[PDB]
């Protein structure tokens, strides 16, 4: 199944990749920071 | 896959689908079958 079907699960993972990029392009790492520089703030 | 045990290929070790021509990297070897010699 894998290996007469190479070259279409090639494009797809090519064009899955193609559209993760665009997609990470256009907040849990961004919260930690805000919360951190909030304290420090108030401090 | 995870310790060197070579065997000879036959028809009880491996399995059939398909013609040849669509994979890339199908090698021309001899496989065995045991009853063809062993009946004969």
């Amino acid at each position: 199944v894998l290996y007469e079907n190479q070259k279409l699960i090639a494009n797809q993972f090519n064009s899955a990749i193609g559209k993760i990029q665009d997609s990470l392009s256009s907040g849990k790492l961004q919260d930690v920071v805000n919360q951190n520089a909030q304290a420090l703030n108030t401090l | 896959r995870n310790f060197y045990e070579p065997q000879i290929i036959t028809t009880d070790n491996t399995f059939v689908s398909g013609n040849c021509d669509v994979v890339i990297g199908i090698v021309n070897n001899t496989v065995y079958d045991p009853l063809q010699p062993e009946l004969d």
